[PDB]
């Protein structure tokens, strides 16, 4: 079963950092679109993906300040959040749209990790 | 069960480019740069090009991307506009209807090539009149008394025995069994999703380019070549002052490229999500134009070569449609030394022109309605026996004696104004009630870039504008049902205009049953069908971002 653990959220505190973690099984994190969403009253956004072919695009909000990458061993992918703003505080999803050419669009959502920043 | 992905992306690609290049680029394109200032043409052509049809192979590769639906399902984004993608699965399957009997006309001509002996060379059959006439001996290009004309109207049409659409007769057993081959090999390549189709396509779709290639050898060393194809890019500059000329470069490129018909978001549902759909639209819409471009330098060799043979000039030769390949191209075969291996060559490239663009077309309505109804989903290949079954049973009009004439009521009527219509409703929906700035969004999320201003530009005010020039002219230019001297009788206009309102009216009434269906007050129920349905929770927040100037103003 394709399942995404997203870890490592919680309390932060203005200009502070913090790695999330998703540990995705099921499929090979190296080869698929791994992205990641945020829903702080406000609709789910996009924040930053590493894509199939290890393109690492990120949402103009968070761009210079989040670094998307993914360990091909252990099969997770990580978001590290710097300078962290009261505005970044929201349920962090990790998302796997699919695991690229001769593949599945599995569109499926980790529980999503809750960031809280307090100024 | 997640959607499947394209097995690689040639797949992709070769699908796409298989149903954009079919005997349009080959039949129409070549001789509308002929008689619209040859080489000026592609100056309209190019720009319409440029400006509307990459703008919209664009956009629908985009949606069909990012939101992985069919034509039908995409409007979730828009919930009032799915008519219109009910509409343009409609007008595939309306098109399949008559689209698969061409087909059925190239499989029957190739079976005709099997012999040494063309039976479009010479009279003396049970198809030919007494008034045949021996090529030979002797505007040409509506002659109808040379073996080959009479070959085809009066041996695969048969049309010399209806009297006109009143009197279509019944279905001939050899276009039936040519039209069940076409259609079980279209059951067998889309019976199993793109999984199958992507590797059908590979043959299909690259096959007529070695057919072409050798095409082109041959015909420029033939006599008279050259001068045909003088006559096909001879520049003449002031064509481009007639408005005509622009009317035909718009409304080839729109029916050529196949952009907003339902079948490239269908294709790009597929997708990963992180495919470069904008180099895709590119490349794969400068392969459709480069094709008919290239085609147009094989068609006009052989034309000149026929009007060098008959001592005549290109434009007693220069036709379009069924007439050229099926009366004029056969009859040049026929000239040719090893004319057996040319019309087996020639027929196979029409048959794969053709079969892909089948492929694509109903393709669009499999995943359009199987997105909308999950059941259909569930059950693929009995779904796909049901499209292709009632292709075959509503195509069997077009291969009755008549049948000619219900071909060129549904080529007129089934993807004209309403094909036109439907894809500037869709190209509105997205670019304004969705938002060319959420578009861009979107594409961003998906690329990692947002497309340009001019992308944004055209999706907006020019692709939109550039479709309600072609539906306005597309009305003006309304002439009365006609085939060759026959004049179609009223009912069979009124039943064309019926045909071409049918998809139409689908967008209107689904606007009104959504709006019926919905619940709330009038502005809550305008929210719903404007919201894309997953930001349904925010309109009861009173947060319509359509209600806003600002939406309206993102340019
Ligand atoms: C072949 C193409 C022509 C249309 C195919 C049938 C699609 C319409 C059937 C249908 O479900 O109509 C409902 C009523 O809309 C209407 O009133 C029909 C317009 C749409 O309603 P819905 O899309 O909410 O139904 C969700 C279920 N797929
Ligand atoms: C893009 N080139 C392909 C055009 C071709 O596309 C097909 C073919 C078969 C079935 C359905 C469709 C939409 C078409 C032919 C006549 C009218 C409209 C479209
Ligand atoms: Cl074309
Ligand atoms: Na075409
Ligand atoms: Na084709």
């Amino acid at each position: 079963e394709v399942q995404l653990v997203e870890s490592g959220g919680g309390l932060v505190q203005a200009g502070g950092s913090l790695r999330l973690s998703c540990a995705a099984s099921g499929f090979p994190v190296y080869q698929a679109n791994m992205y990641w969403y945020r829903q702080a009253g406000k609709e789910r956004e996009w924040v930053a993906a590493i894509q199939s072919e290890g393109r690492t695009i990120y949402a103009d909000s968070v761009k210079g300040r989040f670094t998307i990458s993914r360990d091909n061993s252990k099969n997770t992918v990580y978001l590290q959040m710097n300078s962290l703003k009261p505005e970044d505080t929201a349920v962090y999803y990790c998302n796997v749209k699919d695991a690229g050419w001769a593949s599945y669009q599995y569109d499926y959502w980790g529980q999503g990790t809750q960031v809280t920043v307090s100024s | 069960q997640p959607r499947e992905t394209w097995g690689k992306k040639i797949d992709f690609l070769l699908s796409v480019v298989g149903f954009a290049v079919d005997l349009a680029n080959v039949w129409r394109f070549p001789y509308l740069c002929y008689k619209n200032g040859g080489g000026a043409f592609l100056i309209p052509y190019t720009l319409f090009l440029i400006i509307a049809g990459m703008p919209l192979f664009y956009m629908e590769l985009a949606l069909g991307q990012y939101n992985r639906e069919g034509a039908a399902t995409v409007w979730k984004i828009c919930p009032f506009f799915k008519g219109v993608g009910y509409a343009v699965i409609l007008i595939a399957l309306y098109v399949g209807f008559y689209y698969n009997v061409i087909i059925a006309w190239s499989l029957y001509y190739l079976f005709s090539s099997f012999t040494l002996n063309l039976p479009w060379t010479d009279c003396g059959h049970t198809w030919n009149s007494p008034n045949c006439t021996d090529p030979k001996l002797l505007k040409y290009s509506k002659y109808k008394f040379t073996p080959a004309a009479e070959f085809y109207e009066r041996g695969v049409l048969h049309l010399h025995e209806s009297s006109g659409i009143h009197d279509i007769g019944l279905p001939q057993w050899q276009l039936l069994l040519c039209l069940m081959v076409v259609v079980i090999v279209l059951y067998f390549s889309l019976w199993k999703g793109v999984k199958t189709s992507g590797k059908v396509v590979w043959i299909t779709a690259t096959l007529p380019y070695f057919v072409l290639f050798v095409l082109l050898v041959h015909g420029v060393t033939l006599p008279g070549a050259s001068n045909g194809i003088n006559a096909y890019l001879h520049i003449d500059f002031y064509r481009l002052k007639e408005a005509t000329v622009w009317i035909d470069a718009a409304t080839q490129i729109f029916f050529s490229l196949g952009a907003g018909f339902g079948v490239l978001i269908a294709f790009a549902s597929y997708n990963k999500f992180d495919n470069n759909c904008y180099r895709d639209a590119l490349l794969t819409s400068s392969i459709n134009c480069i094709t008919s471009f290239v085609s147009g330098f094989a068609i006009f060799s052989i034309l000149g070569y026929m009007a060098h043979e008959h001592k005549v000039n290109i434009e007693d030769v220069a036709t379009e449609g069924a007439g050229l390949v099926f009366i004029l191209y056969p009859e040049a075969i026929s000239t040719l030394s090893g004319s057996t291996f040319w019309a087996v060559v020639f027929f196979v490239m029409l048959l794969a022109l053709g079969l892909d663009s089948s492929m694509g077309g109903m393709e669009a309505v499999i995943t359009g309605l199987a997105d909308d109804f999950q059941v259909l989903k569930r059950h693929r290949k009995l779904f796909t026996f049901g499209v292709t079954f009632s292709t075959f049973l509503l195509a069997l009009f077009c291969i009755t004696k008549g049948g000619i004439y219900v071909l060129t009521l549904l080529d007129t009527f089934a993807a004209g104004t309403s094909i036109l219509f439907a894809v500037l409703m869709e190209a509105i929906g997205v670019s304004w009630f969705y938002g060319v700035d959420r578009f861009s969004n979107d594409i961003q999320q998906m690329m990692g870039f947002r497309p340009g201003l001019y992308w944004r530009l055209c999706w907006k005010f020019v692709s939109p504008a550039f479709l309600l020039f072609v539906v306005v002219v597309s009305i003006i230019n309304f002439k009365p049902l006609t085939y060759d001297d026959y004049i179609f009788p009223p009912w069979a206009n009124w039943v064309g205009w019926g045909i071409a309102l049918s998809s139409m009216v689908l967008v209107p009434i689904y606007v009104i049953y959504k709006f019926l269906s919905t619940q709330g007050s009038l502005w809550e129920r305008l929210a719903y069908g404007i919201t894309p349905e997953n930001e349904h929770h925010l309109v009861a927040q009173r947060d319509i971002r359509q209600f806003q100037l600002q939406h309206w103003l993102a340019i």
